[PDB]
This record gives C-alpha cells, structure tokens and sequence, in this order.
C-alpha cells in the first residue's frame, strides 16, 4: 500500500469505469466523462465546444474511439500545465487549478 | 514496460 | 472534490516530495523515489541497474535532471502496461500488479 500505486490504481479504474467492455471512449465518451469526474475545468472553461476540439486532438486517428494510451495523455496534459502553475502561481486543490488555466 | 515518450500536452 | 482530481493532485504532490526547489530528478533521484513510494516494483524487478536504464530511458537528454514531463511518462508507461494486464489477468492493487510484469 502505498500512495503512487493507490494512484495509478485509481487511474487505471477511472477509465473502464467510463468505457466498459467496448474498452474504449467516443466524443461523446469523453464529454461525459470530464463532466462525470473532473468538471472542475470543462465548466469554467472559455468554450462549451472544448470537448469536441479536446477529442480531436486526441484520437489522432479520427475513428471515434479513444484507448486508455491516448487517453492518459489527456491525464497528462491537464496535469503538466497544472504543474507549471506551481513554478508560478504557487511555491480537491487540481479542482480549482485546473479550471483556472487553460491553453489552447 | 517500455518508458517511451509521450505525444502532446495541453 | 473527485477521484481524478484526488490522484492528479496526488500526483502533482509526489514530484517535488522527491525534487525540491531544484525542480527535478537526477539518477540517485529516480532510484531513491522509485524506493521511496512504490517499491512494490523495482525490488522484485530482475535487474539492479533497472533504474539506471530507465534513468537512461528518461531523460532523452543525458544530463542528469528529469522534469516532470518526461517523469509523468515514466509514471505512464508503468500505468499503461499495467492497464493491458486487466485485457487479460483480471477481467493497493497496483503494489502488486507492478512488480508482477516488467520488461
């Protein structure tokens, strides 16, 4: 038991939890997910069609399915520029620094 | 596992 | 408060725990913090020098610092192929699902 693993274990249920056996994420997969886990963001964000560019630019395949692969990188992107914000802007939380920067 | 790198950020 | 944003924030808190205001990660860095958090992994791995190849793997650079982009990788590429194990072994956890498959 550790806090990494609890993580990554979280991380790893998070997606399943929205795809099921198909194993995989639609637009419309998407869309509900980040408004099913962290709308923290999506909400506050600048744009109601942010989640329609958000999936274009992730199956860069264009097919409609988005795998786990694809799909951190998602997870990653948000939490990268998140942590630029602690070199800056700094020095439950992720819930208000992400709705508060966002790049396009 | 294979550590490769990523593809886009934000 | 949610899940993701729970690990997101955890995962933003566990870089720095391990880097300081220096804002990176050398190779004794990796190493100590691979053993400081989840160990469930390296240990049972089949190599010593597993670190110091993934070290090698993780900073495209060779210079010694690793930021925390190419480190969430790292905390990818464990996730990722652990994600393929539930396609087919399955279908707190992860301290043993990680150092179950390796390279």
């Amino acid at each position: 038991p550790s806090q990494m693993e609890h993580a990554m274990e979280t991380m790893m249920f998070t997606f399943h939890k929205f795809a099921g056996d198909k194993g995989y994420l639609t637009k419309e997969d998407l869309r509900v997910l980040m408004e099913k886990e962290f709308p923290g963001f999506l909400e506050n964000q600048k744009d109601p069609l942010a989640v329609d560019k958000i999936m274009k630019d992730l199956d860069q395949c264009r097919d409609g399915k988005v795998g786990f692969q694809s799909f951190f990188s998602l997870i990653a992107g948000l939490t990268i520029a998140c942590n630029d914000y602690f070199v800056v802007h700094m020095k439950s939380t992720v819930h208000e620094i992400l709705s508060k920067l966002s790049l396009e | 596992p294979k550590m490769k790198i990523p593809k886009f950020t934000f």
